[PDB]
């Protein structure tokens, strides 16, 4: 799974075999670390029209 | 079923007979219209490609 974003801890919690997360508009904002057991929320970075 | 348009009334027609209020009702009702939409832009290459 690839991608940009701004990685940060969340406080939403994955079932053990969940890896991935997806929103409402079936976006991905959560990924499981495959490395360590910890759930890292993806926002976008941060764009905007000038 | 089917619909009916309203209740019967036939009204009292006549070439001498006026009916005339003796009281009145201040009645109160809403109407409610949009004025206004969510303003949305896109980022067409970044929505296409990313
Ligand atoms: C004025 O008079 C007419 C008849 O003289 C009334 O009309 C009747 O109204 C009743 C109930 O409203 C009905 O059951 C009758 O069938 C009606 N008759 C006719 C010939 O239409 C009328 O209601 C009266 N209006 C007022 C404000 O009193
Ligand atoms: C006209 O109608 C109003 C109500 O639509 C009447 O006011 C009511 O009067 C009775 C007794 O007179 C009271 O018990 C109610 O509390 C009143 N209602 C309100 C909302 O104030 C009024 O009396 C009527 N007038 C005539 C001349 O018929
Ligand atoms: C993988 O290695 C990391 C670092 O040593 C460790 O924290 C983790 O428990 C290991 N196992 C799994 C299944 O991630």
């Amino acid at each position: 799974l690839t991608g940009t974003g701004v990685l940060t801890e969340s406080n939403k919690k994955f079932l053990p075999f969940q890896q991935f997360g997806r929103d409402i508009a079936d976006t991905t904002d959560a990924v499981r670390d495959p490395q360590t057991l910890e759930i890292l929320d993806i926002t976008p970075c941060s764009f905007g029209g000038v | 079923y089917t619909m009916s348009l309203g209740v019967e009334n036939s009204v009292a027609y006549s070439n001498n007979s006026i009916a005339i209020p003796t009281n009145f009702t201040i009645s109160v009702t809403t109407e409610i219209l949009p004025v206004s939409m969510t303003k949305t832009s896109v980022d067409c290459t970044m929505y296409i490609c990313g």
